[PDB]
């Protein structure tokens, strides 16, 4: 098994929500002798997910005809806005938030709202964060709908991150 | 023989009606040399001897100040010398009066003397005035002995004025002090810059007549209303959408459900939240509450609240209505109207002055209930160790009082009344709907006791329909749901109820100077008051703060004007030094100046252009 151990690793990752091309999985390993999947995670989490990763988001879920995602899914976080609340003013209380995210798995980029109260996430949360979604996501009008029991925080930077490259 | 004592008011109406309370109506009164002013006469007791009694006034303050001779003159510079170099001296404030002739000569013959100035730091600061005049005249004193009184009074009352006399106290020099080091101050930085101006621009632009000024205090007040301008000016609007769906009752009612989201920014979110609600055609009730709450009666009524109240509700400028209350205070109507106090001692008879109120037609049920059930605490404020809170002293009518002076005097009294009454309890009812994805809300307020809203409609809690009585479970037909887009809108000019407590805020304008000097910015034309009492800033007003600020921005800010005054304050605590306060704070603005002057390309450039 001189890399079929490393194919057994995509099969993992895959079953936890990671889905990385095969290129990205061996960028992530320290040696081509000894695959650690728990390795390629944590480099992977510090990683922009535009190199790595492998699509797996159809090409039209911005559309509206996608109705509903299947997890589990890895994606990154492009950006966040408080989309109930004012450009200017922001923050103040009577509002609220109703965060909407811009999110990519490296090749298909989507637009997210916080449907329910997620503690878990907030305004300040950094570009490049990484998130995973369990469970089926409802899709309404093109936006994924999130809440504390489909989205898991898992964490990550990218530092100086660029929306649109 | 029988010795003379000499007793000076602030006004002839307030001398003549202390007189009448200390007499016990035995009054003599012949006229002054001035015509204006009468003396009072009438035998009594002073210090266990028997004495004659001289009861007088002034008409306000008897000086103000000015240099001496040459440095009156607008023509005649340097400006900057006003700083340090010109002297000053008192000059007599309304020469026509001969003030302090007559005070000398009342005050020749007479032996001791007890000061009735009103009781705030400007009658404090008139009584060294007076006693400038009158001392050297007066009879030696033997050990000497203390010859000299000072009473301390906050209304115009029986009660008040006879217990002033049974405890008098001394006048307070160190508080004297500052009101000299105050009016110094805005007089010196005041004409130096402004004097500057109008020569640097007279006759420079065709639409430019002696309009400019600066003033220490004035400024950062239109610092303020330009401040607003400023905000209004850049302000960006963005559009929103809010959600709305009203469903049918079994009464055949309309509610209006509130989104519980309240608003959205997104056109497409928008679009999302209706398209999910909008076919549904069944309201479910997830959630119902029933909580009794209270909405507190007032604090008890303080300066600063009576402008607000009388801007906002009676369509009175802050000068308009300060003057209207002094002279319901010099009549007996209220107490000293110039307080920061907002908390009633434990030994003020309330009831006492509660009993004047119970016969007028409009509050007398209020009134006479209270007395008989029992008058409630007030509720605790602030004791800022001055004067009682602004309370009525003596009852009137519509018929005794003028238009301006019954409306303000109406309010007063119904705002005291809702102090010592109970609080307002009600019910909030709340019931929580589901439609589809959405929750929505509707709630309403029933009123229980009306409480001292009773004596105050206008903080009453607004007559709804009752909601219908439901239970978790219910399910009511939707009747139509739309989307409402709007768009943020900008801040209106400040209100005079808004630039007070900014003013309050900051710590300037203290000692119930405020109104003056929010008078002053519009009497310079830098402001106009449109509808609503909105002060809306001229051209000239614009310039001028743009122009400050780009130059110094410790002109227009209130930071440099309320250290100053809180340095003031501390002198008539006598915990600060006078001179020390006035080297140190003429030598920063002296340096102020100059950098200024060097500067002044920052406020020319503005005028070219408006001009
Ligand atoms: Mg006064």
């Amino acid at each position: 098994g001189p890399g079929h151990m490393a194919q057994v690793a995509g099969a993992a990752l895959s079953q936890a929500g990671w889905y990385l091309s095969d290129e990205g999985i061996e960028a992530c390993t320290s040696s081509p002798d000894k695959v650690n999947v728990n390795d390629i995670i944590l480099i992977a989490l510090n990683t922009d997910l535009r190199t790595i990763g492998k699509k797996f988001l159809p090409s039209d879920i911005n559309s509206g005809k996608v109705e509903k995602l299947e997890g589990p899914c890895v994606l990154q976080i492009q950006k966040i806005r408080n989309v109930a609340a004012p450009k200017d003013n922001e923050e103040s209380q009577a509002a609220p938030r109703m965060l909407r995210l811009q999110m990519t798995d490296g090749h298909i980029s989507c637009t997210a709202v916080e449907f329910s109260y997620m503690s878990k996430i907030s305004l300040n949360t950094p570009p490049g964060t990484k998130v995973k979604l369990s469970g089926i996501v409802d899709i309404k009008n093109g936006f994924l709908l999130l809440n504390d029991s489909n989205t898991t925080v898992l964490g990550g930077e990218v530092e100086h991150l660029i929306e649109k490259w | 023989h029988m010795k003379t004592v000499l007793m000076v008011a602030e006004k002839p109406s307030l001398a003549q009606s202390i007189a009448k309370i200390l007499s016990r109506g035995s009054l003599s009164s012949h006229k002054g040399l001035n015509g204006a002013c009468s003396v009072h006469e009438y035998t009594g007791t002073f210090a266990g001897q028997p004495v004659r009694f001289k009861m007088t006034s002034v008409c306000g303050h008897v000086m103000t100040l000015d240099f001496l001779g040459k440095y009156n003159k607008w023509d005649k510079v340097d400006p900057a010398e006003l700083f340090s170099q010109a002297p000053t001296e008192k000059k007599e404030a309304n020469p026509k009066l001969n003030m302090v002739k007559f005070l000398q000569v009342e005050g020749r013959g007479c032996d001791y003397i007890v000061l009735w100035l009103d009781c705030d730091k400007e009658g404090e600061n008139i009584c060294f005035e007076v006693l400038d005049a009158v001392l050297p005249v007066m009879n030696k004193a033997h050990g000497g002995e203390k010859t000299v009184f000072r009473a301390r009074f906050s209304s115009i009352t029986d009660t008040d004025i006879c217990n002033a006399m049974a405890c008098l106290g001394e006048p307070d020099h160190n508080e004297a002090l500052s009101v000299d080091a105050r009016q110094e101050l805005d007089l010196r930085i005041g004409c130096a810059f402004t004097r500057f101006q109008t020569k640097y621009f007279q006759g420079k632009y065709g639409d430019l007549d002696s309009l400019i000024s600066f003033g220490p205090c004035q400024t950062p007040t239109l610092g303020f209303c330009v401040e607003r301008h400023d905000k209004i000016q850049s302000f960006k609007p963005e559009t929103y959408w809010v959600l709305q769906a009203k469903v049918n009752t079994d009464k055949d009612r309309s509610l209006l459900l509130d989104w519980d989201r309240v608003r959205v920014f997104d056109r497409e979110i928008a679009q999302m939240f209706l398209n999910m609600t909008k076919l549904e055609k069944e309201a479910q009730v997830e959630a119902t509450s029933r909580k009794e709450k209270a909405k507190q009666r007032p604090l008890a009524l303080n300066t600063v609240e009576m402008l607000r109240v009388a801007s906002s509700s009676l369509g009175m400028g802050p000068q308009h209505a300060m003057q209207t209350a002094e002279r319901l205070y010099t009549q007996g109507y209220i107490s000293y109207p110039r307080t920061e106090t907002t908390h009633y001692p434990e030994n003020f008879d309330l009831k006492g002055s509660l009993r004047q109120q119970a016969n007028h037609p409009y509050w007398a049920d209020t009134v006479k209930r209270l007395l008989a059930e029992g008058i409630n605490r007030p509720r605790k404020g602030h004791d800022a160790g001055d004067h009682p809170p602004i309370t009525p002293m003596k009852s009137a009518t519509e018929a005794e009082l003028g238009g301006d002076a019954w409306r303000l005097y109406e309010y007063i009294t119904r705002h005291f009344i809702a102090t010592v009454s109970h609080d307002c309890k009600y019910l909030q009812s709340t019931i929580s709907f589901r439609i589809g994805p959405e929750l929505f809300t509707c709630s309403g307020k029933t009123v229980l006791s009306p409480g001292f809203t009773e004596v105050m409609p206008w903080q009453s809690v607004p007559l709804e329909e009752s909601l219908p009585t439901c239970q978790r479970g219910d399910a009511f037909p939707v009747g139509e749901v739309k989307m409402l887009e709007k768009q943020t809108n900008p801040p209106d000019y400040l209100t005079e109820a808004e630039l007070i407590t900014l003013m309050e805020k900051h710590g300037i304008g203290t000692d119930a100077s405020i109104p003056v000097h929010i008078n002053n910015i519009c009497q310079r034309n830098y402001v106009t008051v449109e509808s609503g009492r909105r002060l809306k800033p001229t051209n000239l007003g614009i310039v001028l703060v743009h122009g400050y600020y780009k130059i110094d921005a410790e002109l227009v800010l209130p930071t440099i004007r309320s250290a100053v005054e809180k340095q003031l304050n501390l002198i008539a605590q006598g915990k600060a030094d006078y001179r020390q306060v006035l080297g140190h704070t003429l030598d920063v603005f002296k340096r102020k100046f100059h950098y200024f002057v060097d500067s002044i390309a920052g406020m020319d450039e503005l005028m070219e252009v408006s001009f």
